[PDB]
């Protein structure tokens, strides 16, 4: 199952449509760019949600806010992190950046950290809170922030 | 048997920490002296055509080398060592903490060690005394390998020591062992510096004479390699690259079978004429060297305090480029989205020049007004 | 003006009588530290406990430099702050009277952010 897993990351397109109006889930709340998750948010766009939005982890010295890993898992997690950061190579910063600011190392740590927590719930039978995430990063968007049951996405 | 190095990588990371360790373990492992973090942490000021450097020069010796490393406080000081500095490095310790992971002075000393030719690097994992799990030491290893390879370095080929500057300094022999493996790939990882004697013949030359009934002689220091009478040799410079034979090397009026590297020489050319050599030109062995007009550079704008330029340049900037010998006019290019250079800036720069210089990758150069200098660089990639 | 020149001025607001950053400390703080990446909370815990580690040598480091006496009861004081990528250097300290709460010229941003202060 985990071939399989490194065959769809190795056929992403991630961070391809982002900004862009697919269809996307219930949960998902889409915003245009980092300017407007980042740097000058409206109510409006997080639909009263921005004071419970809680960035997704964006380093891998942050905490899990869902939920000794088996040795098995751990080299899991090395293998897809590798995989993910061949398919997030060279990408375009003019869409990660706005003033200063340039958001494309906090994105590339981020969707690593999802799919190494990920297979730590897949392989655990933890439950479903990053496979809602990873659907996000397959359909070629960043999820950014999770408030209550929503998922703040670009 | 001696090799330049240095520590490179963001503020805060443990170059200096990690240059002090090393001269403790090595001093208490195989003689030498050890040096504190105070005298190395507060590097004196050097002054190489008026620009100012904060440096600090240690020595350390393994038992097949001996090492002149170079640490320095600040980023600003790194950019212009690199550029500008004496001792070209070769090869580069990469502190990173296990910590904070690569930073943006990590990214950009690896940058700006491709663009000016440094061609080896080590990387040190410091901090590894307060990052427990190794998942994170391993993720944090595969965040430098790529990051070092998206620069051509051999990333997956590199060494990379996990260790901790700060215990080895404080006595842990724990810790000790690991400055003693990055030493060892020090000694097995960089290949002895290549010598200017054995290197392909090159002279700059610096005058030009027509001796009585002999014909052209062309003077100059030999700045490496040998050349012999009766071997090949090629004109490369200011024009099509002219092909001639030396027929004898006198100095100070005695004759010579060869001229060596070091030594200033005429050197007694075939068939070529006293007016077919020209200002930068230099002989060089045919085929090694190659003449270029257009070329990619990495170069620091000295500041006013400096002796620089008071005032910003623009894209129309036309300054004089000084290889060798003699100054060259050239037009600029700017990177993308910068229309501006103030003094004390450093930034990658296209140049065409009006006529041809050889040159490979890795020549330094200055950029000049009226005579004075008001810039450093060193040629990145050659084109055209 | 850049985002550093918004940062020293707000700091020399609060600098302790004779701590002021000079034009000389404001240039090295642009040239040794003009692009900053947004740490975790491990992170700046971990840049935390190192400081307070050197605090007095790299007081002792900004006297020398500065060629002033560090001001009687001031806090040393991040001009860029270690949570948002500063460091813990001399030219990054400046003296203040009590430990006043920092920030970064809405929520924190995400670490790994890189912000260029020069822009
Ligand atoms: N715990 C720990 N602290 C370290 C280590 N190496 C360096 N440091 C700390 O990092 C800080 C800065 O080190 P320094 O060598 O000045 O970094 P540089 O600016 O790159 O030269 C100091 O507090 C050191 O004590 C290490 O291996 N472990
Ligand atoms: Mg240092």
């Amino acid at each position: 199952d985990f071939d399989s897993l490194l065959q769809r990351i190795d056929s992403s397109c991630f961070f391809s449509r982002m900004g862009l109006p697919d269809v996307l889930d219930s949960r998902v709340i889409l915003i245009e760019n980092v300017e407007k998750v980042f740097v000058n948010p409206t109510d409006a766009e997080f639909k009263g949600y921005y004071d419970s939005v809680e960035w997704l982890p964006t380093s891998m010295t942050q905490e899990d806010p869902f939920y000794v890993l088996p040795k098995e898992l751990t080299g899991l997690r090395i293998r897809v992190n590798k995989a993910v950061m061949n398919a997030t190579k060279g990408l375009s910063k003019d869409k990660f950046n706005y003033g200063p600011h340039d958001f494309s190392l906090a994105a590339r740590n981020g969707i690593c950290f999802a799919f190494r927590e990920y297979v730590s719930e897949q392989y655990l039978h933890l439950g479903n809170k990053w496979e809602e995430v990873v659907g996000i990063y397959f359909s070629g968007h960043w999820p950014v922030g999770i408030a209550k049951d929503k998922i703040v996405t670009i | 048997p001696h090799v330049n190095v240095g520590t490179i990588g963001h503020v805060d990371h443990g170059k200096t920490t990690l240059t002090a360790a090393i001269t403790t373990v090595l001093a208490k492992t195989y003689g030498g002296a050890a040096r504190a973090f105070d005298q190395i942490d507060n590097a004196p000021e050097e002054k190489a055509r008026g620009i100012t450097i904060n440096t600090s020069h240690v020595e350390y010796d393994t038992p097949t080398r001996h090492y002149a490393h170079v640490d320095c406080p600040g980023h600003a000081d790194y950019v212009k060592n690199m550029i500008t500095g004496a001792a070209q490095m070769d090869g580069a310790i990469l502190v990173v903490a296990a910590t904070d992971g690569p930073m943006p002075q990590t990214r950009e000393h690896i940058l700006l060690g491709r663009q000016v030719g440094v061609p080896y690097i080590i990387v040190f994992l410091n901090k590894c005394d307060m990052v427990d799990d190794e998942e994170l030491l391993e993720l944090v290893e595969m965040e430098v390998r790529e990051l070092l390879s998206q620069y051509d370095f051999p990333g997956d080929d590199t060494p990379i020591v996990r260790g901790s500057a700060l215990k080895a300094l404080e006595g842990d022999a724990e810790w000790e062992a690991k400055i003693l493996e990055l030493a060892g790939f020090l000694d097995s990882y960089i290949p002895e510096p290549e010598r200017a004697i054995d290197k392909p013949f090159l002279l700059p030359i610096e005058d030009v004479f027509s001796i009585s009934g002999r014909g052209t002689v062309v003077t100059g220091r030999v700045e490496r390699g040998i050349i012999k009478v009766g071997e090949e040799v090629e004109i490369v410079g200011i024009k099509e690259t002219q092909k001639s034979t030396c027929t004898g090397v006198e100095m100070f009026r005695k004759l010579l079978d060869e001229g060596r590297a070091g030594e200033n020489v005429g050197v007694l050319l075939r068939g070529i004429k006293r007016e077919e050599i020209e200002r930068g030109q230099v002989l060089a062995k045919p085929g090694t060297i190659k003449p270029h007009t257009k070329f990619e550079s990495e170069v620091y704008i000295l500041s006013k305090d400096e002796g620089g330029r008071h005032t910003p340049f623009f894209k129309g900037y036309r300054p004089q480029f000084y290889f060798r010998t003699t100054d060259v006019t050239g037009t600029i290019e700017l990177p993308e989205g910068v229309e501006m250079v103030m003094p004390g800036d450093n930034i990658k720069m296209v140049v065409t020049l009006i006529h041809p210089i050889a040159m490979d990758d890795g020549l330094r150069f200055a950029i000049r007004e009226g005579g004075r200098t008001v810039g450093a660089g060193v040629v990145a990639k050659v084109l055209s | 003006c850049s985002t550093l020149d918004r940062i020293i001025g707000d700091a020399n607001k609060v600098a302790s009588r004779g701590g002021a950053i000079t034009a000389k400390q404001a240039q090295i703080l642009r040239d040794n530290l003009p692009v900053v990446q947004r740490r975790s909370v491990f992170q700046n815990q971990m840049a935390r406990k190192e400081f307070v580690r050197d605090q007095h040598y790299l007081m002792s480091q900004w006297e020398a430099n500065t060629g002033r006496t560090w001001p009687t009861g001031a806090t040393p004081h991040h001009i860029i702050p270690l949570e948002s990528g500063g460091a813990n250097k001399w030219w990054n300290l400046m003296p203040t009277h009590g430990t006043l709460p920092n920030h970064s010229l809405r929520k924190a941003l995400p670490p790994g952010t890189i912000t260029d202060l020069r822009l």
